[PDB]
């Protein structure tokens, strides 16, 4: 009922554009709505997840309209195995034929007035904060 | 940049050797041509007429719009001593050097020669079948040695040290093996005419001491001879010189005849496609081109995996990328290779994809991409991978008596441009190695 009510407001309520989601809604789940598509966290090197989560926003409703040209964003740390996994979950895509851009930076992200986690201080507080992450009548007496 | 780089190289040349190499008609029927077509036009302008113009009256000439082009063709004819200022009477009379115009008169009226075009012997031979096929062998034995393919017949002694012994092909006895370079994959990537010049101009610098005069009218005869005609043979520098040039497949002889081959005309004057290539999203090359040259440049930057008669099929890998760049070869000469050897239907969805992108928004003219951008962005980025750690060779400056002395040392290899990293906290600075002889002499001073 919940997840129900959360897909109703975020389609049809103009306050709401944008929606946190999970492994469960990754396959199976018709959007008409959804058109842009952000991953932050991915379950390790699976391709065929990768092809399902991209299969949500295939189905935009203003998916015909000129110049239109769905997003989908893949955040990933370099120097890292997520790299490595990153490039083994879209062999399955490269070969369909979907080629992946690589955004080295984002232009205008200084002039947004208020940035998470922008200050060292914060920076060093989140740091020790996820290092720190891991007889009926004898009835009565009882 | 072929009249480019033919001009610059007969322009070092003093001009005490310029008026003896301006002796033979033949040679100065190369040199004309190279000309600005300005020069050109004041060069025929001057050579008919035995008397001295005005620099002014050649200035009228020309008109408002081409000021320009008559600055850079008097510029050019003055440096290579062609036109002779003499000032007198208050007038900077110009003249044209007598021997260069003895010689022109000579060339275009049929006057004496002294036989510098040579002669013919009335023996042709068939050049479709040995002309053309021994001097195609040929450069392609000098090529696929380039290119570092095996081949079994390698080159001669006389090509093989003249390619050492200039900045292509480098090589190194401890590793006991010749590779390709910047210049040698910028070689490659010229065309044919370019591609002579380039070795011609190299064994030119190369000779020492068989005169340079005499080896420009060689080259310029040769340039002047036809194919598929007999000549007699000349100069005794030129007899060897002549078995020299047997070796970079421009005249072929028997084992007393020479006869001159395409490459020979090739170097007066210049003159679907073989080696067009399609280029796939999922990083795959498809070039129909069916020749061991192509098929050996593009295995520098492509992983081969197959080849068919008509087109040969392979794959982009970090590996193959990372050798062509250790190689030293450039992402942007790469580029340059596929965008010029792109496919029509590359190029024609290309143009179908830019058309789009105006059609959308026609304000603003975007560049023509061949090749997805993709690629580009990961080559790119792979040579920043190549790149990312960087070091420097030198000393670090530390434990200073005083801060005005720091800053003074500093600012000193700053002004001279040898300093890397400093920090005025810590009163420390680090100097390129070639800079610290001279920052540490103004220390001592
Ligand atoms: F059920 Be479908 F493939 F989104
Ligand atoms: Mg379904």
């Amino acid at each position: 009922q919940e997840r129900m009510n959360i897909l109703q407001n975020f389609q049809y309520n103009d306050q709401i554009n944008t929606i946190f989601l999970s492994k469960v809604g990754d396959t199976s789940i018709d959007l008409p709505e959804a058109t842009c598509l952000i991953q932050i966290s991915s379950h390790y090197g699976s391709r065929r997840q990768e092809a399902q989560r991209l299969g949500r926003i295939l189905r935009a409703k203003r998916r015909n309209d000129e110049g239109f040209n769905a997003f989908f964003y893949s955040l990933v740390s370099k120097d890292t195995q997520e790299m490595y996994y990153s490039t083994k979950r879209q062999a399955f895509l490269v070969d369909q034929g979907y080629a992946f851009k690589v955004i080295t930076h984002l232009h205008g992200m200084e002039n947004i007035p208020n940035l998470a986690y922008a200050s060292p201080r914060e920076r060093r507080e989140l740091l020790q904060e996820v290092l720190l992450k891991n007889h009926p009548l004898i009835r009565k007496m009882y | 940049s072929l009249k480019h780089s033919v001009t610059q190289y007969l322009e070092e040349i003093p001009q005490q050797v310029q008026n003896r190499l301006y002796t033979s008609p033949a040679t100065c029927l190369a040199i004309y041509r190279i000309l600005p077509p300005l020069a050109k036009f004041f060069i025929m302008a001057m050579v008919f007429n035995e008397n001295e113009v005005p620099l002014l009256d050649l200035d009228k000439w020309v008109n408002s719009n081409g000021k320009l082009q008559f600055q850079n063709a008097i510029k050019s004819m003055k440096s290579l001593h062609l036109l002779i200022p003499n000032k007198s009477s208050g007038t900077l009379m110009i003249n044209l050097n007598p021997t260069f115009k003895i010689s022109l008169r000579n060339a275009l009226t049929g006057g004496e020669v002294q036989n510098s075009f040579g002669v013919v012997v009335e023996e042709n031979v068939v050049s479709l079948d040995l002309l053309d096929e021994y001097s195609a062998n040929k450069w392609e034995t000098i090529l696929h040695f380039m290119v570092g393919t095996p081949l079994a017949k390698i080159p001669s002694e006389k090509v093989l040290n003249l390619l050492k012994h200039s900045k292509l092909m480098e090589e190194v006895n401890s590793t006991g093996e010749f590779k390709i370079t910047n210049e040698g994959f910028q070689f490659l990537l010229q065309e044919i005419n370019s591609q002579l010049w380039t070795l011609l101009l190299q064994y030119l610098k190369m000779i020492e001491t068989m005169d340079l005069v005499d080896v420009l009218h060689f080259i310029f005869m040769l340039g002047a001879l036809e194919v598929g005609k007999a000549y007699k043979i000349l100069s005794e520098t030129q007899r060897i010189m002549l078995q020299d040039m047997r070796d970079y497949g421009l005249v072929f002889q028997k084992h007393s005849i020479f006869y001159p081959t395409k490459l020979a005309l090739m170097l007066t004057s210049d003159t679907i496609p073989d080696g067009s290539l399609i280029v796939e999203t999922n990083f795959k090359i498809y070039s129909y081109s069916n020749s061991p040259l192509q098929i050996a440049v593009l295995s520098l930057f492509v992983h081969l995996k197959a080849r068919f008669v008509n087109m040969v099929l392979g794959q982009i890998t970090r590996e193959s990328i990372r050798r062509a760049l250790t190689n030293g070869i450039t992402a942007d000469q790469i580029i340059a290779y596929l965008e010029t050897h792109a496919h029509p239907q590359m190029r024609r969805l290309a143009e179908e994809k830019l058309e789009k992108k105006l059609e959308l928004d026609p304000n603003c003219k975007e560049p023509l991409q061949v090749l997805p951008p993709t690629v580009v962005d990961q080559i790119r980025l792979w040579q920043l991978e190549l790149d990312r750690v960087i070091t420097y060779e030198g000393s670090l400056y530390s434990d200073f008596e005083t801060s005005q002395e720091y800053n003074l040392l500093s600012k000193y290899a700053q002004d001279i441009g040898v300093l890397l990293w400093k920090d005025d906290k810590k009163k420390k600075f680090f100097i390129s190695k070639e800079g610290n002889s001279q920052v540490l002499d103004f220390a001592k001073r």
